[PDB]
């Protein structure tokens, strides 16, 4: 979680500092509540020279503090500043490392490059570009229509020929049949010629009218 | 593709609830059914019109 | 009575996107593949 | 839209062959339905 790592990268650096300052001419294996006590007094001490040396310089109409604003800030906290050049030149002096950076890759993204659409004149050019079509563009689409007279004539012709062939083979198979050649019921079956009673009625009369 | 390359599926099969026509119990049938008129869908090819 | 001519559930920008992504993902060029693979890996509207 | 008389007659004969007058006409009607090329429409 990088949210609490904004605070815990610098407070757990102050925990290594107190653990390095309680080892210099001193302890090993301290109590746990005694370390979070002392690193709370350390954070509250840096934050108090921050607020008071800024207050002493801004009282003198300035914005960034000089040396004369901190040697009056440390006097008002009771520090006895003169003992500090001797403390800085210890042989036990140690350096605690700064915390690591979350964005170690820095630039690891190939990205997704998509451009479509422009800007209406109430949006200047420095605003981000309008995104791609899939985000908000919808058009219905239909099936490919075959309006060709050649293939429509071919389709109607072949369907009529196939249905009349199927009809005549079904009627020749389920009735009396004739055959020009011998053993010819499978190939070219003829519906047998059936006598009626009044042949002129089935000859001369129209059936579609 | 001024014409969609992908096949178009029967909207009734893909979307409609054909499960309201399943007759689970003949006597106690929940929805009163009605006679269906022929609709001759023209989306299907192989039909002259 | 004829039922209305239905439309495909993809847009033509979406159908063109599908055609470009599939013709890039058959790996004729490697940079084309890699973007198309990242596009598959993070397009939010790649459902449907 | 309306069936032509050819396929109207084919529809009539095929449906009335599967109502139960005899079994042989039923078997030939089912072998027609299963094995014809143009029965769309």
């Amino acid at each position: 979680n990088p949210a609490d790592n904004y605070h815990l990268a610098r407070r757990r650096t102050l925990q290594v500092v107190v653990s390095s300052l309680l080892t210099e001419a001193g302890f090993e294996s301290a109590e746990k509540a005694s370390v979070e006590t002392l690193t709370e007094m350390l954070q509250s001490y840096i934050s108090e020279i921050g607020r008071s040396a800024k207050s002493y310089c801004e009282h003198t109409a300035r914005t960034q503090p000089t040396l004369s604003d901190i040697v009056v800030t440390l006097v008002e906290m009771g520090f006895n500043v003169d003992t500090l050049p001797a403390y800085a030149k210890r042989s036990q002096r140690m350096v605690i490392t700064a915390p690591p950076v979350t964005n170690q890759p820095v630039t690891p993204k190939a990205l997704t490059a998509g451009q479509n659409r422009p800007h209406p004149p109430h949006i200047p050019s420095h605003f981000p570009e309008f995104p791609d079509p899939h985000t908000y563009i919808k058009t219905p689409t239909y099936r490919e229509p075959v309006s060709d007279y050649q293939v429509l004539r071919e389709k109607a012709a072949s369907q009529r020929r196939d249905v009349e062939r199927a009809l005549t083979r079904f009627m020749a198979k389920t009735g009396e049949t004739q055959s020009l050649f011998k053993d010819d019921v499978s190939t070219f079956p003829l519906i047998a010629a059936r006598p009626f009673t009044i042949p002129y009625l089935t000859a001369l009369l129209p059936s579609e009218l | 593709p001024w014409y969609s390359i992908f096949p178009i599926d029967n909207e009734d099969l893909v979307y409609g609830r054909w499960e309201d026509n399943i007759i689970w119990d003949a006597q106690a049938m929940p929805r009163l059914l009605e006679p269906p008129v022929l609709t001759l869908d023209p989306n299907d090819e192989n039909l002259i019109l | 009575r004829l039922k209305p001519r239905s439309i495909h559930e993809l847009s033509v920008e979406q159908q063109l996107y599908y055609k470009e992504i599939t013709e890039a993902c058959v790996g004729s060029c490697e940079a084309k593949r890699a973007e198309a693979l990242q596009s598959i890996a993070t397009d939010p509207g790649l459902y449907q």
